[PDB]
RNA sequence: UGGGAGAGGUA
């Protein structure tokens, strides 16, 4: 829900126009420019920039009971990120062993 | 007990250990 | 605030206090090593331990014995700076009085006979530098901590390999310090097993028989009695009521009126509350029930004398109607379950095959030694020495210590071997993992691993060595006589000194140190490996260690490690971290009571955390009271929720206290993801240090502790005024109440001047004071490589942008500005030694000399008469520095001219070119020539030269610190004088000498002037000595490597710019190589005209989530424009009003920040100071986790009157044209990485090849060529480039007469190859012709 | 001559 209402406020908030009246459009805001491009990004990375970090899990496979409620802009707290450093190393040793 | 060993010189100690020492 | 840190106070933005400032960041190496060789009277650490372990020592007979009395530790011969020029190991020698007495045991006890003690010299051992670093010959390594388990018992079961039942096997393993293992298992079958050592498995009854417990013992440690009691043919049985737990009924149980149970009824606890409240105890049972049970003992016939049934055996009809014809009323079997108290020991004993004590000893010496006839003394001898041997076993303390809390028992002491309870204790405790009660153990755990250091792994090598001296020792007071014997004759001097110098030269840990910044070095001196000697090993481990453990917390950086394969092997200690006295790693913690978080600090293991509540970092608090939230966050058992006020246990001390030094060193690390932060704090270390250091627009704070910690820089011992400044020496006049009564008062700090680094950069130290200022105790005078004014400095401060410019930034390059390579702002000194050494060939010496054959003038126009070259030479790369020939005879000959002097003739003449000349593409003059001559030769006239440069060198440097410390005393003595009596004039007349003669009565000043009349002789007689001593040292040859002449040490100095292949990086993990050196008319533009230094792709940062790159561009830029409107006021030269009040309302600017600089107490030239250091940018300090938020940046980027978006218009600078978009433009602190194009830049057509392959060889050093691997070889097939992969596999490769032909004829232009057999297939051919298998080519 | 180990690092 909060992934769906970023993804709304960022894609169209570009509305104060004029000529046939205010009106929306496709909002001229870089970071979407660069996700909806295909440049470089993708929602949800987008996501965890600037709505919810998500669900992270622990080293046995299991998802823990509460999030990561923060994200990359407001900061996170040592507890979040000790949390997501789990996955952090296992990813980056998952792609030396593969 | 021959068998399980490889170890030449601890062949060589087991075969060495049927003679016995002199008076 | 000092008068030292009102130079340049850092902006704090923290908002938490610091209770507890940052340790001592090099604790752990030095405490290790001061442990292992400082002298202790009982808690025995290191040489004393390790002396008593092993003597006193007797003869098989003894007839004598050696004894151990003290150790001392002597002057080492050279000091730190002449063991790093001269190439050897700096160590102390150990003497150590060892008392040899004889017995005599022609006497029944002749004590005294001849008693013999004398210092024994047994061998040096490395001695610990200041820093925490070894210099072991002539290059400074670090001992990298381990972190291994702890000895002790661990219970841990395999999650189901065995897919046939899918059933899990329960295990123990003892692993002691040193000595054999022990692995106690289940099978599938439910029968436990004994490995020793990992080998065959045997049933684990075995040990229980060897230890001399026969069945019936074993039946009652492991089981408890269902006493049976038949009265006249009816079967009755004494009950408890805690053995019927839910199963089914088969029989009715009874009493004598009532009934409970019915047939095909389940027993329940409802029914047994019923029987436990009517409380019958005997109740009658059927034949059938005892049927099926196994008894608990051998049962004798009192008549006959027959066993009529033994123990551990199933009972059937006729064995119960045997047993009442034999009389035995009362029979006893063992209480058995299927769910919570199995039969496993019963089974254990019926699969084992031996049935006595030797039998047992038997079996297992044949299981430890096979194919080897056992026998009774031995098989007890080598079952006595497994475990319960003193010299063959030990837990070490650790180990007894960890067995007994594994096992829940009290005593945290007593014997390192093992025992009968001990090892009962572990199947007993390993049955009950089985049926339920307890769990495995966490073999991830920080309980669980230990930290073993360098002290400690230096005592280890030193009793290896101390064992070996004691066994030839041992043979040697046995065999010889006692007349003639000495204990300086008969202790060897060689094998502890190789055992100490094989461990601390070529050991796993002891690493080659990384020196390229000061946070290289502190971060190689506080690292943990998990790999090492007795730890893990590289290759042969998985994702299960490599993870981050809950217990890392405060302990281990989950940030900081490598990212190739030694990902979770390499790990780095957090900041506050320390460890037990065991070795365990424990972190602060602030005790809470009642609410209130006191200043209560408490060091807690990952053991005892894991008990209490500990509230995070980040919760608030009132004037260091109570929580003002009701509900705080917290963490217990490794897992997080909430917790009330009350509930809380402890809290964090700080809230860096997760990561560690260079994850700490990252601002608005929370912002960053943990890849970048990780690859950001990995690159941090790799930053070479610039011509002109820059501190950091935003840093932390730990950037003083840092540079401090590090010891790089030259920090004051004692407070006081500063006397003299050079660029290499600081004269400090001591203050009088930091000043011992005894000495002059004068601190000399000599700093060091390019000296090459390990990664041959440079080190040079920079006075950061001036003359006549005043200093404090810990005040920085010198700063390092890359410090500035005692902070950390790894980069510059480039005014950066974010946007892409035409594609030169196109996927992580850089575009940089012209005025970063005019004003030399990441150029970067190398020094860099080159050797010529003049060896000892047989067919004459190699000479240094003057003349060269076959060279021009333009290669001696550099020489000197000798063939030196000249200190200050601007060379280039070729040419000649130190020119050595050949003997009449060369050595390698080359194939243009090796048949002209084949069938010419060899013309035994004509020496050989082989000249030490400055690599290719390489530049930069020579700044230190050093010549080492072997002793016993005359030199030369060079080395001459040389040599005595360093004699009147050394008699000016001894004659001024001489002259400075008899003006620092003569100045207090008439200091003393003064203050004694009024003698102005008539001292002031009468020269130096006429100080310490005259005076009046004997009082308190009387004795200070002729203590110091004592000090000023002893100093004169240690200057005289040590005057003779450093020129007897420096006239004395050196004695180099057998076979070695004379070798000459260049040492070079290139300056190397920046260009495009650089490697630059932030701290946020924005790496990236610059691709363009754009002018700065080229380069975009503001509306004020001053262009960017350096433009960044912004498409790096969405995938990628580092956002603090980002904040800290937007931070940087309200910094500078800070000091941008300081740098105004300084440049209008308003007042000193104005300018207090803007300083003064640019420090108050946080919403809840700690600190509170008032500008009131401050003096005019103080303010005057600190705006001239604040003209360039004001520095903040942004903690991690703590740090600066928007509406701070904003609120000070609209102080600065800047936009407060953090983006603003900028311009073309080629078509003048505006960009339509705002670009952010601020200031961020970018690092020169020592990955240099200069470096990598390699290329070769033709050189030198391999002796067995003939295929060319490998590097830059020696000129090799690319490798066209297996990989390439596919990549040409699957083009079908047939004529390129053959060419590459014959003529640019091993074909040795093919290749001679392909460069002929591109010379002739000529463009076809003749390509033939590969020379590497002839030696295969040959390998497997030789392997006893004749392979062949076939004619067709 | 130029080999083999060990350690570290880059993509």
């Amino acid at each position: 829900r909060v992934s769906k209402a970023m993804m709304d406020n960022l894609q169209t908030e570009t509305v104060i126009n004029r000529d046939g009246q205010e009106e929306k459009q496709v909002s001229f805001n870089s970071i979407y420019m660069m996700a909806d491009s295909g440049a470089r990004g993708s929602a949800a990375q987008i996501r965890q920039l600037a709505g919810m970090r998500g669900l992270m899990a622990k080293p046995d496979g299991s998802i823990i009971e509460t999030p990561i409620t923060a994200n990359f802009r407001e900061g996170l707290n040592v507890l979040q990120y000790f949390i997501s450093t789990h996955g952090a190393r296992k990813g980056l040793a998952d792609t030396a062993l593969k | 007990e021959i068998g399980r060993t490889t170890d030449p010189v601890r062949m060589y100690m087991r075969e060495m250990g049927t003679v016995e020492l002199l008076t | 605030y000092s008068y030292t840190e009102k130079k340049r106070i850092r902006k704090d933005f923290g908002k938490r206090p610091q209770v507890l400032d940052v340790p001592y960041l090099l604790s752990i190496q030095l405490d290790s090593f001061q442990k292992f060789i400082e002298q202790d009277p009982e808690g025995q650490y290191g040489l004393e331990a390790a002396f008593r372990s092993v003597f006193p020592i007797q003869s098989y007979s003894g007839n004598s014995e050696l004894q151990y009395v003290s150790y001392r530790l002597g002057e080492p011969v050279f000091d730190v700076q002449e063991c790093q020029i001269r190439g050897v190991t700096y160590s102390a020698p150990l003497r150590v009085k060892l008392r040899l007495v004889i017995y005599e045991r022609e006497a029944p006890e002749g004590t005294v006979k001849d008693i013999k003690e004398q210092e024994v010299y047994m061998g040096e051992i490395p001695l610990m530098t200041d820093n925490g670093t070894f210099v072991i010959n002539g290059t400074e390594r670090v001992i990298v901590s381990q972190l291994h388990r702890s000895p002790g018992v661990f219970f841990d079961s395999d999650k189901g390999k065995t897919h046939s039942s899918g059933k899990v096997l329960y295990n123990a393993r003892i692993i002691p310090y040193r000595g054999s293992w022990l692995d106690f298992e289940f099978d599938p079958k439910d029968n436990l097993f004994v490995r020793i050592d990992r080998r065959r498995k045997l049933p684990a009854t075995i040990i229980l028989r060897a230890l001399n417990y026969t069945t019936e013992q074993i039946l009652d440690l492991f089981f408890e009695k269902v006493i049976f009691e038949i009265r006249d043919n009816k079967l009755q049985m004494e009950l408890v009521p805690e053995r019927l737990r839910g199963e089914t009924a088969s029989f009715d149980i009874e009493a004598n009126g009532k009934v409970y149970v019915e047939k095909g009824r389940r027993i329940t606890a409802r029914h047994i509350r019923q029987l436990e409240k009517d409380d019958v105890k005997l109740i009658e049972v059927p034949v059938e029930y005892i049927a099926g049970k196994v008894v608990a003992k051998d049962y004798i016939d009192e008549s006959t004398g027959e066993l009529i049934c033994a123990a551990n055996m199933e009972l059937s009809l006729d064995l119960l109607a045997k047993l009442s014809q034999s009389g035995h009323k009362r029979i006893e079997t063992l209480f058995t379950n299927d769910l919570d108290h199995g039969p496993y020991i019963s089974e254990t004993l019926r699969v084992d095959p031996t049935n006595d004590r030797l039998s047992a000893l038997v079996e297992i010496y044949r299981m430890m030694r096979p194919g080897e006839p056992p026998t009774r003394e031995a098989a007890e001898s080598l079952f006595e020495n497994l475990f319960f041997s003193e010299d063959r076993y030990d837990l070490s303390a650790v180990g007894r210590m960890k067995f007994n809390r594994s096992l829940l028992r009290e005593e945290i002491e007593g014997s390192g071997i093992l025992s009968k309870d001990d090892i009962i204790d572990v199947m007993k405790k390993l049955i009950d993992i089985r049926n339920g009660k307890g769990e495995v153990d966490d073999i991830d755990h920080l309980g669980n691993r230990r930290i073993r250091s360098v002290g400690e792994m230096a005592e280890n090598q030193f009793r290896v060595g101390l064992v070996r001296v004691e066994r030839a020792v041992k043979e040697r007071l046995s065999l010889g006589d006692l007349d003639t014997l000495m204990p300086q004759d008969m202790i060897n001097a060689k094998p502890i000194s190789a055992a100490v110098k094989e461990f601390f030269g070529s050991s796993q840990l002891s690493q080659f140190m990384d020196q390229n910044n000061p946070l290289s070095e502190i971060t190689h001196k506080r690292r943990i490996s998990a790999l090492g000697p007795g730890g893990l090993t590289r290759e042969r481990a998985g994702f299960e260690v490599r993870d981050v453990h809950p217990t890392h917390y405060g302990r281990v950086c989950p940030i900081e490690t490598p990212e190739g394969p030694n990902i979770g092997l390499i790990n780095s200690l957090s900041v506050y971290a320390q460890t037990n006295e065991y070795g365990f790693l424990e972190t602060p913690y602030r005790k809470v009571t009642d609410g209130v978080v006191t200043d209560e600090i408490h060091y807690l293991s990952a053991i005892e955390e894991g008990n209490y509540v500990i509230a995070q970092a980040n919760s608030n608090l009132d004037e260091e009271g109570h929580f003002v939230e009701d509900l705080v966050t917290c963490r217990s058992k490794g897992e997080s929720s909430l917790f009330s006020r009350d509930q809380v246990d402890y809290m964090d001390v700080s809230t860096q206290q997760v990561v560690s030094v260079g994850a700490s060193l990252i601002p608005f690390l929370e912002h960053d993801d943990a890849n970048r932060a990780l690859m950001g704090a990995n690159m941090q270390r790799q930053a070479v240090p610039t011509l002109r250091a820059d501190k950091p627009l935003v840093g932390t704070g730990m950037e003083r502790a840092v540079a401090v910690d590090s010891g790089v820089t030259a920090v004051a011992k004692r407070g006081g005024v500063v006397q003299y400044v050079d660029a290499s020496r600081i004269v400090i006049k001591v203050n009088e109440d930091e000043m011992y009564p005894g000495e002059a008062g004068i601190d000399i700090y000599n700093l060091t001047k390019y000296t090459r680094s390990n990664q041959n950069t440079c080190i040079n130290q920079m006075p950061c004071v001036s003359l006549g200022e005043p200093v404090e105790r810990g005040d920085v005078l010198a700063d390092g490589p890359s410090t500035d004014l005692g902070e950390l400095a790894l980069g510059q401060n480039m005014r950066v942008a974010f946007m892409p410019w035409n594609g030169y930034n196109f996927e992580d390059s850089i575009l940089v500005s012209e005025r970063v390579v005019q004003e030399d702002r990441f150029t970067t000194i190398h020094i860099q030694e080159l050797a010529c050494v003049s060896r000892d060939t047989k067919l004459g010496p190699e000479e240094i000399t003057a003349d060269i054959p076959n060279v021009g003038e333009a290669a001696l126009s550099k020489l000197d008469e000798s063939g030196i070259v000249y200190i200050g030479a601007e060379v280039t790369g070729g040419d000649i520095l130190v020119g050595k020939v050949t003997p009449k005879g060369e050595t390698q000959l080359t194939p243009e001219e090796k048949l002209l002097r084949a069938i010419f003739g060899e013309k035994a003449s004509d020496v050989k070119d082989s000249s030490l000349r400055v690599p290719n593409g390489v530049s930069g003059t020579v700044i230190d020539v050093q010549v080492f001559t072997r002793d016993g030769v005359e030199k030369d006239k060079r080395a001459l030269e040389i040599e005595e440069m360093q004699l009147k060198q050394a008699k000016k440097d001894l004659s001024e610190e001489l002259q400075i410390l008899e003006a620092g005393l003569f100045s207090r003595i008439r200091a003393v004088l003064v203050a004694g009596g009024v003698e102005a004039e008539k001292l002031d007349k009468l020269p130096r000498d006429r100080w310490l003669e005259l005076g009046l009565t004997d009082e308190e000043k009387q004795n200070q002037l002729e203590q110091l009349a004592e000090q000023y002789d002893e100093l004169k007689h240690e200057f005289e000595k040590k005057l003779e001593a450093k020129r007897r040292k420096i006239t004395q040859g050196d004695d180099l490597a057998p076979g070695v002449l004379k070798i000459v040490k260049v040492y070079l100095a290139v300056k190397r710019r920046i260009q495009p292949g650089d490697k630059m990086a932030g701290r946020h993990g924005n790496k990236g190589v610059i691709s363009k050196i754009n002018p700065i008319e080229d380069m975009p533009y503001d509306e004020n005209g001053t262009p960017v230094d350096i433009v960044l792709n912004p498409l790096g940062v969405p995938s990628r989530m580092n956002i603090g790159q980002i904040l800290e561009t937007h931070l940087g830029m309200a910094a500078k424009g800070i000091g941008d409107k300081i740098n105004a006021m300084l440049k209008q030269q308003q007042e000193v009003a104005k300018l207090r009040e803007f300083i003064q309302r640019a420090y108050d600017l946080g919403a809840d920040v700690r600190q509170k600089v008032d500008l009131s107490t401050f003096s005019d030239e103080e303010v005057m100071r600190l705006a001239e250091n604040l003209r360039k940018g004001m520095p903040i300090a942004t903690p991690v986790f703590d740090g600066a938020k928007e509406a701070e940046i904003k609120e000070l980027l609209k102080l600065g009157d800047l936009p407060t978006s953090g983006q603003i218009r900028l311009y073309d600078g080629r078509t003048g044209e505006q960009f339509e978009r705002p670009v952010t433009v601020g200031y961020m602190y970018m690092l020169k990485l020592n990955h240099l194009v200069d470096d990598k830049m390699h290329a070769r057509s033709t050189g030198s090849y391999s002796l067995v392959t003939q295929q060319p060889l490998g590097g830059k050093a020696q000129f090799g060529g690319q490798r066209f691997g297996e990989m390439e070889v596919w990549a040409l097939e699957a083009y079908g480039a047939a004529y390129t992969l053959q060419e590459m596999l014959t003529v640019k490769s091993d074909d040795v007469n093919g290749r001679t032909k392909m460069y002929k004829n591109i010379v002739d232009g000529n463009h076809q190859m003749e390509p033939g057999m590969p020379e590497s297939f002839n030696v295969l051919l040959k390998e497997i012709r030789s392997l006893g298998i004749n392979i062949e080519l076939e004619d067709e």
